């Protein structure tokens, strides 16, 4: 019954496809049967020009449950990534991406994206989903920075 | 006689001391050193029980450390992994999944004093360790005396 989240993807994809930040890619992937998987998108968020990231293309998964919009999709980094906000297993935290905090089903996809975008050279550091980056982010912000820029060389297209 | 099934149930001082002369060994024996989250809940039981009393901080400290001696020489055992469910557990950091932390971290940070200073303790966690304790927290902020003491001891790791 998954009706409703459906319709509301369909028109997030049109919309998407009429515009979108350059260098960004959001799709929907596709079935066995060749059919599109409104549920399951693959996307690509381009590092912010005059950052560490810059040059680098991360490649994350949306998710959506059966109760979209209501809950907010799941993201997960493909692989994931070094940085304080991105659980080991590549999920990220973001206020707008949970359900008991900033979470609005009006928010967008493209509103997602760009919030992640964000994220990236501005971590929030206060609640943190991974020890590591964490970690040496507070220790040694030059070796922090140091392993950003060598992800975002890994990671250029 | 107790049994570590029992203690494990239901920790306590007395049941601790009840396990016997070798309780130490038995804790390790009867405990899945090949599972992390396994090992996280026995160390924390363990450490649960702890008191500033002779009889019994030797018996923790004993316990801790025939526990995470045989966990941590296991080179298939992710001391990463034991770390950050540590964490989760302790209420330190978020987790995807739901965890009720454990209310008391007096024995936990007690436990963790004395283990940061034995051979077998894999010093690249440290790091990490004294990053979320020093990290604030009202659980932590409760127990400081144990919590000063172990940031005193972390920084000669």
């Amino acid at each position: 019954m998954s009706g409703i989240a459906l319709s509301r993807l369909a028109q997030e994809r049109k919309a998407w496809r009429k515009d979108h930040p350059f260098g960004f890619v959001a799709v929907p992937t596709k079935n066995p049967d060749g059919t599109m998987n409104l549920m399951n998108w693959e996307c690509a968020i381009p590092g912010k020009k005059g950052t560490p990231w810059e040059g680098g293309l991360f490649k994350l998964r949306m998710l959506f449950k059966d109760d979209y919009p209501s809950s907010p999709p799941k993201c997960k980094f493909e692989p994931p990534l070094f940085h304080p906000q991105v659980y080991p297993s590549g999920t990220v935290c973001l206020s707008i991406l949970e359900e008991d905090k900033d979470w609005r089903p009006a928010i967008t996809i493209k509103q997602i994206l760009l919030g992640i975008q964000e994220l990236l050279n501005e971590p929030n550091i206060q609640d943190p989903a991974q020890a590591e980056a964490y970690t040496i982010y507070c220790q040694n912000r030059v070796e922090y920075e140091k392993r950003v820029r060598a992800q975002a060389k890994k990671f250029a297209p | 006689p107790a049994d570590v099934s029992t203690f494990l149930a239901f920790p306590s001082p007395e049941k601790l001391l009840r396990l016997g002369p070798k309780s130490s060994v038995l804790i390790a024996q009867q405990t899945d050193t090949s599972d992390p989250e396994k090992v996280v809940s026995a160390f924390l039981k363990v450490s649960s029980v702890f008191k500033d009393e002779a009889t019994v901080r030797m018996a923790v400290q004993d316990a801790v450390d025939a526990l995470m001696q045989k966990a941590f020489n296991s080179s298939s055992f992710n001391s990463n992994t034991f770390l950050t469910r540590l964490l989760v557990h302790m209420g330190l950091l978020k987790s995807e999944d739901k965890v009720k932390a454990i209310a008391n971290l007096y024995g936990p940070l007690m436990a963790l004093n004395h283990m940061v200073q034995q051979d077998y303790f894999p010093k690249a966690l440290a790091p990490l360790l004294l990053a979320f304790v020093t990290k604030p927290n009202s659980a932590l902020e409760s127990c400081s005396f144990a919590r000063h003491s172990l940031l005193q001891t972390l920084y000669k790791v």
